[PDB]
């Protein structure tokens, strides 16, 4: 199985540099050109850039939008893509992307990894709070409120409920965001059976069950 | 640099009915050497990571269901799905090869459906929140069609710090769900008794009413 994991996202000062990382597996790593592409939350995808495959000497190419600021980078003993970032700026706050590209014949990106969010901002880091929400069907939730920089993981049961779950977008009020989730389950179930969000902030490496008690 | 234009911006489609989206390129993709055209199209589900659909114009990557079809040539593109399912709620991006990268803006896909009424729950503050000097009440308002909905908070029966979200619309149902926080201090919390959450949607003449009060907890 073909798999690409970015690293490295996370809260950095406007003029700051920040590297980025995409960890490859499952395919010949040197065949192939890779690519790094953005999305600023809510808009369309950039492409950055890209490094080429061994056969054309690993030479980089970059869109205008970042040549001479930007630095694409590999490690072909272990498999590895980098993205050096320099004096970033408001507008390079996005999620960002490593996809497989050219293998000298197919033109596609094959695969896409999970992406990694940046956000460039002098605000400083702070972890959410995470509230229980209680009260045929039963509706319960948690709300994840005040914390920055985005994102917050929230699941139910460690996963295993998955159906009837809504998480809402974050928004952001007064420099901090807050979301909400909620799950609905059978009534005969709860408190019955037990019922938990855990909620990840992996800026503050926050991490948190909290049981939906009666 | 080559342009990338799609279209429409957005639209909506019933389950089983035909979507056709486009692609304009400033430059032809056609290939002298290889004879063929360097434009593809990705499906970028919500929340989810861009996945390649079609590339070289036409040809369907494997496991891609038969429905999505990619057609045209030189500096104009299309990509149509038959059959259009509840799942295919998407934004579709094409992306031109021919010199370095560059992708289009997107066609955002949205499911129409039958309406449906909200399913409404409202929670007050949590003891957890309160020992810290804050009180929020939230009240979701779930599984819901059209989009188009309006929430009034009532606090001791006058109409009244509000965090409003909708999700993305579901993959499975085509519906759409909002959040609706209210937040006070406990001090202004103290002073009332009855919160309500109503919900006015097109399904229904009737507000739907969701309430607690104080002296119940
Ligand atoms: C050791 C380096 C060898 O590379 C070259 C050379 O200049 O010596 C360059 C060859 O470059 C192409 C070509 O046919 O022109 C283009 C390569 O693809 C890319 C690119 O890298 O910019 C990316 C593709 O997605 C696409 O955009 C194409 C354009 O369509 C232009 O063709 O550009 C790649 O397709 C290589 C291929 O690996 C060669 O096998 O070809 C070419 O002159 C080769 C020569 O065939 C010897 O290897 O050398
Ligand atoms: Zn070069
Ligand atoms: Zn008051």
């Amino acid at each position: 199985e073909v798999k690409l994991v970015e690293s490295g996202g996370g809260l950095v000062q406007s003029g700051g540099s920040l590297r980025l990382s995409c960890a490859t597996s499952g395919f010949t790593f040197t065949d192939y050109y890779m690519s790094w592409v953005r999305q600023p939350p809510g808009k369309a995808l950039e492409w950055l850039g890209f490094i080429r495959n061994k056969a054309n000497g690993y030479t980089t190419e970059y869109s205008p939008s970042v040549k001479g600021r930007f630095t694409i980078s590999r490690d072909n003993s272990q498999s590895i893509l980098y993205l050096q970032m320099n004096t970033l700026r408001a507008e390079d706050s996005a999620t960002y992307y490593c996809a497989r590209d050219h293998d000298g014949y197919y033109e596609r990106f094959s695969y896409w990894g999970q992406g990694t969010l940046v956000t460039v901002s002098a605000a400083k880091t702070t972890p959410p709070s995470v509230y229980p929400l209680a009260p045929s069907m039963v509706t319960l939730g948690c709300l994840v409120k005040g914390y920055f920089p985005e994102p917050v993981t929230v699941t139910w049961n460690s996963g295993s409920l998955s159906s009837g779950v809504h998480t809402f977008p974050a928004v952001l009020q007064s420099d901090l965001y807050t979301l909400s989730s909620s799950v609905t389950v059978p009534s005969s179930t709860w408190p019955s059976e037990t019922v938990t969000c855990n909620v990840a902030h992996p800026a503050s490496s926050t991490k948190v069950d909290k049981k939906i008690v009666p | 640099d080559i342009v990338m234009s799609q279209s429409p911006s957005s639209l909506a489609v019933s389950a089983g009915e035909k979507v056709t989206m486009s692609c304009k390129s400033s430059q032809s993709l056609l290939n002298s050497r290889t004879r063929k055209n360097y434009l593809a199209w990705y499906q970028q589900k919500p929340g989810q990571s861009p996945k390649l659909l079609i590339y070289w114009a036409s040809t369907r990557e494997s496991g891609v269901p038969d429905r999505f079809t990619g057609s045209g040539s030189g500096t104009d593109f299309t990509l149509t799905i038959t059959s259009v399912q509840a799942e295919d709620l998407a934004v579709y991006y094409c992306k031109q090869s021919y010199n370095l990268r560059t992708f289009g803006g997107g066609t955002k896909l949205e499911i129409k459906r039958a309406d449906a009424a909200p399913t409404v729950s409202i929670f007050p503050p949590s003891s957890e929140q309160l020992t810290s000097g804050g009180a929020s009440v939230v009240c979701f308002l779930n599984n819901f069609y059209p989009k188009d909905i309006n929430v009034k908070w009532k606090i001791d029966g006058s109409e009244r710090g509000v965090l409003n979200s909708w999700t993305d619309q579901d993959s499975k149902d085509s519906t759409y769900s909002m959040s609706s926080t209210l937040t006070l201090t406990k001090d202004e919390y103290e002073r009332h008794n009855s919160y309500t959450c109503e919900a006015t949607h097109k399904t229904s003449t009737s507000p739907i009413v969701k309430s607690f009060n104080r002296n119940e907890c």
